[PDB]
């Protein structure tokens, strides 16, 4: 098949129903390198470390083989565009729904994350292939 | 092989006789038709390729001798010709057939040619007129019939070959031009007119300078083994009968005074060398630099006539390479062997130059090798790169004479001595191409009339060489600065200098500096350029004094740096200042230039110093056409190739088209393309001869193979600037593009088609922002563009050009957007511009960050509206209300295209159609009724999910018929093969073909969601109803 | 990689000293000898280069046609 | 001389909007020099801004810095003006109209369907007409004259076998072969070669493109326009 396939899907429901482990869980059971990230160390109170943290998380996934990418508490890292005075979290915000529209090497790296609150985040990212 | 060779009057194509020895060596007996190729001798490095002709054997012919046409070699023996020639007797006569063959005939032979009903009859004409024969005759390209009325153009897949009638395919044109009328053989109008037969003691001639030197094969009469070869020079027979001498002779050659003496031989026909002239090598041609023309006059004067020598004094001539101290060891070691080759004839007064391989200087092999027997193989083994000049100050005879100028040297009852140097202006590149003679890298030749900034230079080097012949003193500065590198600056100045004749001083700063921190390196930099200058300077005016990067050493350090440093390039500086003016003051008739390849960076406070300015641009069309003619030339071509054949090119090779898909590419490019072609060339031939087993004469280039190395060229230009987010998109793996398809190619591909109409100083297309619900596929219609066009596509995604600091995010902006300027036609992309448009205000971007970026990008964006004629914007953003009001204005932006969703059914039934494109699609499935299904909100991501979706399931199915399978066979043969050995040697072709019913999709739907709210459709429709009704 | 080395991304500065050409240097003069020989023979020299990436080994090479 | 700064709303705004305070710093920099009375007057400042609301109040104190000139709306009359004169432009290369100017045409009917448009979005309107015309001529010469000079090429094949065209293409490069250098190319009567733009495609066009700005921004722009304009008078 010459079609990008299915890789990145959002986890959301009612808080402590379990997201958490079943996301740590699945990397054992497929096998993949799951690289967890906490939601805070990405944000980083200086610019040109923000978009320079998640493209080096993405540089780290690419460079193992087929990844597995976990974000918690998924909404505050993507807040809807716009509302943010300081405009660091949206041009994050776009730096993540950019890395999903590189040419290549998005093969066999899986973005998964977890939000009870899936209002908070920008729809832009739940277009089909980002987040289906 | 070797044999000789005589000429027959008759027709071109008469058939070659060959001696009975020549074909019973290996002939074979029943052979129907005999054929050979022949190689001739050529005046020159390049061995011409071989013509074939039909041979018929003979015994009349003494012992390895060959008649062949003169009218093939396009000249009639008129003049003593060539004696013998190289032949070679093919095997198995393996010879190529003409697919097909172009004559050529003037207007009115042509009228009657096919003014006949009939075709066959015109055949039957040839063959009365020129005995042509099917499958028998053998024709050649650019082959000559009638003395300018019947000639053969060309012949397509081989410039020879044989010909049968019944299969060739004969193309003949008449001729409006009348080309034919100026076409005639070599000495064919130039009947027999004795000029004044025998009758002047002394004539007037031009002297010109031999092209190429000669091999000792092709001197008639034979000259003596011992004998000097440095003293020959060469000329036509006419002249030699005029002045009633023979070959190899010996004449004086003179003017106002000054007297030398040369040998005389004939130039074997064929050649194109000029007629009524006499050539000799550069040795002769020193000493009459100004004079184009000589005096000739015979010399009464024999061999044993020379007195032989007593002492010889010889002063070595000011050059750069003389104080080159890691050279003069091989310098007077070239010097000592060319002089104990055999006993050299010089006279008072004269220069001897001395080629040398300067790579091999750094071995001084001894000379314990006691008369080293095979001096001709070391020297093969060198090929002499590098050129000198010895003067002879002084010599004795030993024998009292009258004659106070002429003598013989003997390698060991003569004595010599070396003393100091001697100034002597060198010879230009009009009366000798010195470079070419010797054969070294031939440097590139330049038409001023076509690049006007080397006629800049030129301009003012000759002048301030005439005010110091003038008795006038001008200092000249000039400083070389492009936007590239490797556009020529050190190449033209290297031409210019050979072309006035004036020294060549050159140090690259950016080599053998040695020292760039310590202290001392302002001192150790300084010295070492003033030692050497002052060393040779002095004795070699009128030069040039050549800095290569200069600015590799000057430089203005910022403010941010350590001060000390600071104040040691501020000394640095003055010292190269004070340098260059003392240089100037202290040796009239001296000047320098400078290379640097970015002016910002020179001292302002030196720039200001400096006399004249100049900027070599990258190659233009002309030039670019010109640089190929120079490159595709073949004595350039087979310079660097000892291997025997040699290469060239067909004769249709359009090399205007070449220069029109070269814009923006440089000399270096240009080298890199022609021998990249010369590559696939070469592997083809050595390819098809084993293929073929025959093999073509000679080696060829074609076109296809250019635009190869072209494609080529224009990756690794990409690869270099980027651009890799393009792996392969095209407009079959999309739909729904119908009216923005119009507005994208009447933006881009027009003003690229016809810019000419545009080009009257008008605002041209500015930009096309992409606004529209998500999941339409922008950023896909974004791809599909930079693939498709094939253009220099950059992209700049705004969130990754900010930085820790503030100020350095719009340093990458300016500099992003002149490096776009450079790659020109460029395309810039920018993605989600809309990160960095937070208008002012207490709860946005308090800091003004973003504004400032806005602010470059407007700034370039009015600033490329008026000179980048090659730059295209595309704008990508889900939201345009964010982005800030002043790009939304015409001059940024024109056409807020509008990627909206497919409402009509016509749009997603070309959606679906575009995305199954590479499916396995069952005969079940009804594009049409999934059309019908879907509602007005779908999206190009919505349809790819569902396929996708639709896939999956077919997966499964696929997946889970394969682990029953497994399962099954488990049990059946008790092996439990697991699915990794089925996958691998089970998982048959069909099993892994994926097949899809048409109830995967229906499902798919049924399950399918769209990823957009109707509430966000409908506040995506009121922002288009605001940018599209007005 | 080690002997002409790349100058490491982000130096610091916009454009610092004489953009290390201090430290490319080598390779400079290596390539122009290289050529120097080559255009003059080509069956003579050939060089056959290692490293660990194409963007870490220094662009001059490319830059110049190498 | 006169030194100009554009987009001077992102250079001086008001105080009291940055956190280090490097742009209140470098406000009283600038101030020093035009408050500074050291003859420095041959300089003949200037600045723009589409934000001066933005602006220190003291970069606009009566007296201490001079006059600020407005820009508005072009109304018929200013629409008018700025039509002709561009329509009417004479070339820096050709020295004729910029566009294929209709001698006579009814300008007077398009200034009234761009009522509030900017003279950005005049010359707009009037570009995309021209390549309006453009793309029209291009189309009435798609096949009318498709031809090249001199197709005198007298010839005749035998063994042709199907290369009819193929055959004359390599019979033109062959004559063609030996005189061509850059463009062997004259002023072939160059008579204007462009398409004027029809009255009823201006009209079009017109309807195509909209203003740059919108109904509420261009309100609440024109308000604080003129509540400044105001405050200049005392207000
Ligand atoms: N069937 C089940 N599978 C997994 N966990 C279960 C199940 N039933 C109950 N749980 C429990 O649900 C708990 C929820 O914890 P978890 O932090 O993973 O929740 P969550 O809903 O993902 O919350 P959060 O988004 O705040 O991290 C787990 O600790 C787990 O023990
Ligand atoms: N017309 C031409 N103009 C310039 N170079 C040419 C031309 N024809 C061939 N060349 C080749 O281009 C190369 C130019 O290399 P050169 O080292 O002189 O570069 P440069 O552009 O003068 O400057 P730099 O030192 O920055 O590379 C040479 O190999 C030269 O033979
Ligand atoms: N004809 C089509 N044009 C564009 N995208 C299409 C088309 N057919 C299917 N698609 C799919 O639709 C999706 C849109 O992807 P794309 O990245 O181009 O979106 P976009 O609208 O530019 O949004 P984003 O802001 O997320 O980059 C992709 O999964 C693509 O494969």
């Amino acid at each position: 098949c010459p079609l990008r396939l299915r890789s990145g899907i959002l986890l959301y429901g009612y808080p402590g129903c379990g997201k958490t482990l079943l996301a740590s869980a699945v990397a054992q059971q497929c096998g993949l390198n799951f690289i967890s990230v906490k939601g805070p160390e990405i944000l980083n109170k200086f610019i040109g470390a923000s978009e320079q943290n998640i493209r080096e998380l993405f540089e780290r996934a690419q460079s193992v083989k087929p990844c597995i990418l976990f974000f918690d508490e998924f909404d505050s890292i993507a807040p809807k565009r716009g509302h943010d005075s300081t405009g660091v979290t949206d041009r994050v915000v776009n730096q993540l729904l950019t890395q999903m529209d590189g040419a290549e090497g998005l093969d066999g790296v899986y973005i998964l994350a977890a939000t009870s609150r899936p209002d908070l985040i920008d729809s832009a990212l739940l277009r089909p292939g980002r987040l289906d | 092989m070797k044999a000789s060779l005589t000429f027959s009057l008759s027709g071109i194509y008469a058939p070659c006789s060959i001696s009975r020895d020549i074909y019973l060596e290996y002939g074979d007996k029943k052979a129907e038709c005999l054929y050979g190729t022949i190689r001739l001798p050529q005046y020159g490095p390049g061995c011409t390729p071989g013509k074939i002709v039909h041979c018929v054997l003979d015994d009349s012919l003494p012992f390895c001798s060959i008649v062949v046409p003169s009218k093939l070699f396009g000249f009639m023996p008129t003049q003593p010709t060539m004696d013998f020639c190289y032949f070679e007797p093919i095997l198995d006569n393996v010879v190529p057939v003409l697919d097909s063959v172009t004559f050529l005939i003037n207007e009115q032979l042509y009228s009657k040619l096919m003014d006949l009903p009939q075709e066959m009859q015109q055949i039957q004409f040839l063959h009365y007129k020129y005995n042509i024969n099917s499958m028998e005759t053998v024709v050649h390209s650019r082959d000559i019939l009638t003395s300018g009325l019947c000639q053969i153009l060309n012949c397509s897949p081989f410039p020879q070959g044989l010909v049968d009638f019944t299969e060739t395919q004969l193309i003949l044109v008449n001729d409006t031009e009348q080309k034919l009328s100026a076409l005639k053989y070599a000495n064919e109008d130039e009947e027999y007119a004795l000029p004044k037969i025998g009758t002047n003691s002394a004539l007037s001639i031009d002297l010109e300078s031999l092209p190429c030197t000669i091999s000792r094969d092709l001197l008639r009469p034979a000259p003596h083994i011992n004998d000097d070869n440095s003293i020959y020079a060469f000329t036509d027979a006419e002249t030699l009968l005029r002045l009633d001498v023979t070959s190899g002779s010996f004449i004086t050659v003179s003017n106002m005074g000054c007297v030398r003496l040369v040998k005389l031989f004939v130039l074997l026909l064929p050649n194109g060398f000029k007629k009524r002239t006499i050539y000799a090598p550069p040795k002769i041609i020193a000493s009459f630099p100004d004079c184009s023309v000589v005096t000739i006059s015979k010399s009464n004067i024999g061999h044993t006539d020379i007195p032989i020598a007593n002492q010889v004094f010889i002063s070595r001539v000011g050059g750069w390479l003389q104080s080159q101290k890691c050279f003069q060891n091989i310098i007077l070691t070239t010097l000592k062997k060319f002089f104990s080759e055999s006993k050299r004839i010089l006279c008072q007064n004269d220069l001897i130059p001395i080629a040398f391989d300067s790579s091999m200087a750094d071995l001084n092999i001894a000379e314990e090798n006691d008369e080293s027997d095979d001096e001709d193989e070391l020297g093969q083994y060198y090929k002499n790169d590098s050129l000198v000049w010895f003067f002879v100050t002084s010599a004795e005879l030993d024998c009292f004479s009258k004659d106070n100028s002429h003598f013989i040297i003997d390698p060991n009852r003569t004595k010599l001595i070396t003393t100091n140097i001697t100034n002597r202006r060198p010879l230009p590149l009009s009366r000798s191409n010195l470079q070419r003679y010797y054969g070294f890298a031939e440097t590139f030749y330049y038409d001023l009339h076509i690049f006007p900034y080397v006629r800049q230079l030129v301009n003012i080097l000759e002048t301030s060489f005439n005010c110091s012949q003038r008795g006038i003193t001008l200092n000249a500065s000039v400083l070389l600065h492009s936007t590239t590198n490797n556009v020529g600056k050190a190449t033209m100045v290297r031409f210019a200098s050979k072309y006035l004749g004036i020294h060549l001083l050159e140090i690259d700063c950016l080599s053998l500096t040695s020292n760039s921190r310590q202290l001392d390196s302002t001192s150790k930099i300084i010295g070492y350029i003033r030692a050497k200058c002052e060393n040779v300077l002095p004795y070699a005016s009128p030069a040039v004094i050549f800095l290569a990067h200069l600015d590799s050493i000057l430089l203005d350090v910022n403010a941010n740096q350590d001060p000390e440093a600071i104040k040691l390039q501020k000394s640095i500086n003055f010292e190269m200042s004070k340098l260059l003016d003392d240089f100037t003051f202290k040796f009239p008739g001296t000047t320098f230039v400078g290379s640097v390849n970015n002016i910002d960076n020179v001292p302002s406070s030196f720039r200001s110093h400096m006399r004249f300015e100049i900027l070599v641009p990258v190659p233009s069309e002309a030039q670019r056409l010109r640089i190929f003619q120079w490159y595709l030339s073949s004595h350039e071509l087979n310079r660097d190739v000892q291997q025997k054949v040699p290469v060239s090119y067909m004769d249709n090779i359009s090399f205007s088209s070449l220069s029109s898909y070269s814009a923006g590419l440089t000399p270096l490019d240009i080298k890199s393309i022609v021998e990249t072609a010369r590559m696939t060339a070469t592997a083809r031939f050595y390819q098809e001869s084993k293929k073929c087993g025959w093999l073509p004469q000679s080696i060829l280039i074609t076109q296809e193979d250019l635009s190869k190395a072209t494609s080529k060229a224009r990756n690794e230009f990409s690869v270099s600037i980027g651009a890799p987010q393009i792996p392969n998109v095209t407009w079959d793996d999309i739909g729904g593009i119908d009216f923005v398809k119009g507005e994208i190619l009447d933006t881009i591909d027009m003003p690229l088609k016809h810019p000419e109409l545009f080009t009257s100083g008008m605002k041209k297309r500015s930009g096309i922002l992409f606004y529209g619900p998500p999941g339409t596929g922008k950023t896909l219609m974004a791809k599909a563009i930079a693939t498709n066009f094939s253009l220099n596509f950059f992209s700049v995604k705004g969130p990754e050009l900010l930085n820790m600091y503030i100020g350095e995010s719009e340093a990458n902006v300016r500099r992003v957007f002149q490096k776009a300027r450079e790659a020109k036609p460029c395309v810039i992309f920018f993605d989600e511009i809309d990160s960095v448009a937070p208008k002012r205000g207490n709860q946005g971007d308090s800091g003004g960050v973003m504004d400032r970026i806005v602010s470059q990008l407007l700034a370039e964006l009015d600033g490329m509206s008026t000179d980048a004629d090659g730059v295209f914007v595309i704008g990508a953003t889900n939201r345009p209300d964010l982005l800030d009001e002043a790009l939304l204005r015409p001059g940024r932006f024109d056409k807020l295209l509008y990627l909206g969703i497919p409402d009509t059914d016509t749009k997603q039934l070309n959606i679906l159609e575009a995305l199954t494109r590479k499916f396995v699609l069952d005969n079940d499935v009804k594009l049409i009724e999934l059309a019908k299904l879907c509602p007005f909100n779908y999206t190009g991501a919505d349809f790819y999910a569902l396929c996708s979706d639709a896939m999956l399931n077919a997966m499964s199915r696929i997946a889970r018929m394969v682990e029953k399978k497994v399962s099954q066979h488990n049990e059946l043969t008790g092996e439990n093969i697991s699915t990794r050995r089925w996958f691998d040697k089970i998982a048959t072709k069909e099993d892994t073909k994926v097949v899809v019913k048409m109830e995967d999709f229906l499902k798919a739907q049924e399950q399918l969601t769209p990823s957009v709210s109707r509430a966000e459709l409908n506040h995506y429709e009121a922002v288009r109803a605001n940018f599209e009704g007005a | 990689e080690a002997l002409f080395g790349k100058p490491q991304a982000n130096d610091g500065d916009p454009s610092n000293n004489g953009q290390w050409d201090n430290a490319s240097k080598l390779l400079n003069f290596f390539i122009n000898q290289v050529t120097k020989i080559f255009n003059k023979d080509n069956k003579r020299i050939r060089v056959l280069f290692s490293g660990k990436q194409k963007t870490q080994i220094n662009p001059l090479l490319f830059d110049k046609h190498f | 001389c006169i030194l100009f700064f554009d987009e001077f709303d992102s250079i001086a705004p008001k105080r009291g909007h940055d956190s280090t305070g490097v742009t209140d710093r470098v406000v009283n920099q600038l101030l020093t020099q035009m408050d500074g009375a050291e003859g420095l007057d041959g300089v003949y400042i200037l600045a723009a801004t589409s934000r001066p609301d933005l602006i220190d109040s003291a970069l606009l104190r009566p007296g201490r810095l001079d006059k600020s000139v407005i820009c508005n709306i072009p109304t018929e009359s200013e629409r008018l003006d700025i039509l002709q004169a561009i329509v009417n432009s004479k070339d820096k290369d050709t020295g004729q109209k910029k566009f294929a100017l209709e001698k006579n045409a009814d300008l007077k009917l398009i200034a009234e369907k761009t009522a509030g448009f900017s003279g950005a979005d005049l010359q707009g309107l009037c570009y995309n007409a021209y390549l309006k015309s453009v793309h029209r001529w291009l189309s009435a010469a798609d096949q009318s004259e498709v031809v090249p000079g001199n197709d005198n090429i007298e010839y005749f094949s035998i063994n042709e076998h199907g290369r009819r065209e193929e055959n004359r293409l390599r019979l033109k490069t062959l004559l063609q072969q030996d005189v061509v250098h850059e463009t062997k190319t004259s002023t072939s009567a160059a008579s204007e070669l462009t398409a004027v733009v029809t009255i009823n495609d201006l009209l079009e066009a017109c309807q195509e493109t909209k203003p740059s700005i919108s109904t509420s921004e261009l309100v609440k722009l024109r308000g604080i326009y003129d509540r400044f304009q105001k405050d200049r008078n005392g207000e």
